[PDB]
């Protein structure tokens, strides 16, 4: 097998790059395309496609498209191949998960407040000014807007994307380093089973592949996973699972890596549900962090993989503080605890069972039983776990609401920046707020960290707004991680990403 | 994005 064998998981929605929000349609998405700018191992941004991004003030933006790029179907990459997949991405109307990356961008809230009589469906900020020139006026100044210029809500789209956008998202058409195979036994996107992709020779960009292709296979466990890897059938194996994380040492060497990864993990508690909204529910999620040992779990459970969180996104992060007053709302106390829960149940006394829902594709079972047992024993009351077999149901239940008790979340970066770690899921309208969280209060203080000068305030100003998230507790901040990878003996090359991503392109095989 |  020429190709590499990656682990990964059903995309939960369709490949269009603006509807994709989570981690299995995102290691697609990023293979198929390339935007203004291409991230590095480290997470640097460099020229891509784009021949010039220039803003002197974070507000004003001259974007210069570089001549001679072109999608698979053979049709060019224009200024309107990204005016047009932003400004889809944009409307309500459309539905798009990623629409909170547009916010910055004037004209934003003529088509993003809801479909609406508006009569609006283009931003005014986002002006072509030829084939291969188009500038974007922000509403304010915004200090990540260059930087966030690689992640996938700003890859450029096709023209036949538009005509029917269904039909496209079940089979993309990109510009970047590999497509979707030309599969001799089927179609190359075999969902719940797998992905094949294979190098894109029309691509002559920043992540050219040193491999013949990339084969994503879909695994329902990951013991079946780290079998495989041991035995030679799977070449990089993302995630070891838990039952293997005292053991991998010895069964690797060196072929396995461990280090920080800018990635999260957090306890959801819809505000939505009985018993946890409103003040209540403030008092009782606060009660749920003091209830949770994290430095134990992480020790006992994860074997030292995972570090306790101290704030709201990761250590690994520029900026990051774990000394911030506040925190101790992260501690393990649990008189507090009971202090707290007994608070809220003088608004209205608890009753009923607290379930933990989790997707079991991803070697959770073990810590969510713990963190369940933990809330029981501490606060006395029925917590369980609730296990759903996949990544992409278990999404799509929270996505559409259906789901109907707590459950498991956590962010992987897409961009080296706290704000990144906090607007797509704090912020009032943002598509991966999945509790229902809403303070206006917050939203403004994060506005006033984006409209930074420099990020040196910026940083500042994020840990400042991160005070009212520590009072709020929105979601529960468990840890971040250590991502330990691992890889055959097939493949070299072999680099962990500041997110704790393969560098896939890099991957090479004998 | 949200991480498996």
């Amino acid at each position: 097998p020429d190709v590499v064998l990656v682990n990964g998981g059903e995309p939960p929605n369709p490949l269009i790059p603006t509807g994709t929000n989570d981690s299995n349609g995102g290691r697609i998405i990023d293979r198929l395309f390339a935007g203004l700018m291409s991230y590095d191992a480290v997470g640097k941004p460099s020229l891509e496609v784009a021949q010039s991004i220039e803003s002197a003030d974070n507000v004003n933006y001259r974007i210069t498209v570089k001549p001679g790029w072109k999608f698979t179907d053979g049709s060019p990459v224009t200024a309107h191949s990204f005016v047009d997949a932003w400004n889809y991405g944009a409307l309500s109307t459309n539905a798009q998960l990623q629409q909170h990356f547009f916010s910055p961008i004037e004209g934003f809230d003529d088509v993003a407040g809801a479909p609406g009589d508006k009569s609006r469906t283009t931003m005014s900020g986002l002006r072509v000014v030829n084939d291969l020139e188009f500038t974007v006026r922000l509403k304010a100044p915004t200090i990540d807007f260059t930087l966030a210029l690689g992640h996938s809500s700003f890859y450029p789209l096709p023209d036949s994307a538009f005509r029917d956008m269904a039909a496209f998202g079940r089979n993309p058409i990109g510009n970047g380093p590999y497509k979707l195979a030309d599969g001799p036994a089927g179609p190359a996107w075999e969902h719940n089973v797998r992905i094949d992709l294979v190098p894109n020779p029309d691509y002559h960009g920043n992540r050219k592949p040193r491999n013949k292709g990339l084969r994503f296979e879909f695994y329902a466990n990951l013991d079946t996973a780290y079998a495989d890897l041991l035995s030679g059938n799977l070449d990089v194996l993302d995630t070891i699972p838990p039952s293997a994380l005292t053991v991998y040492q010895r069964d690797l060497g060196d072929h396995a890596t461990s280090g920080p990864a800018a990635i999260n993990q957090t306890l959801d508690t819809p505000l939505r549900l009985p018993h946890f909204g409103g003040e209540e529910g403030r008092l009782r999620r606060l009660a749920l962090s003091a209830a949770i040992n994290r430095p134990q779990i992480c020790q006992q459970i994860f074997a030292g993989t995972r570090s306790p969180a101290r704030d709201f996104t990761a250590r690994s992060l520029p900026g990051f503080d774990p000394n911030l007053p506040g925190n101790e709302v992260l501690d393990y106390d649990p008189q507090r605890a009971r202090r707290l829960w007994a608070q809220a149940d003088a608004i209205s006394p608890w009753s009923g069972r607290y379930a933990i829902a989790y997707n079991a594709d991803a070697g959770h079972r073990d810590w969510v039983d713990a963190v369940a047992n933990s809330i029981k024993n501490v606060l006395g009351i029925d917590a369980v776990a609730a296990p759903q077999p996949t990544f992409a149901g278990f999404r799509t239940q929270i996505t559409n609401r259906a789901i109907d008790s707590a459950f498991r979340a956590g962010w992987r970066g897409d961009y080296p920046s706290m704000i990144e770690f906090l607007a797509p899921l704090f912020t009032a309208g943002a598509g991966s707020n999945d509790v229902g969280y809403i303070n206006p209060e917050f939203d403004a203080a994060l506005a006033a960290a984006e409209a930074a000068p420099t990020l040196t305030e910026s940083h500042e100003l994020v840990n400042d707004a991160q005070r009212i998230l520590f009072h709020d507790m929105p979601v529960v901040p468990l840890w971040d991680y250590i991502s330990v990878v691992g890889w055959s003996s097939q493949v070299s090359n072999v680099t962990v990403t500041w997110n704790g991503l393969p560098d896939y392109e890099n991957i090479v095989k004998a | 994005v949200v991480v498996a």
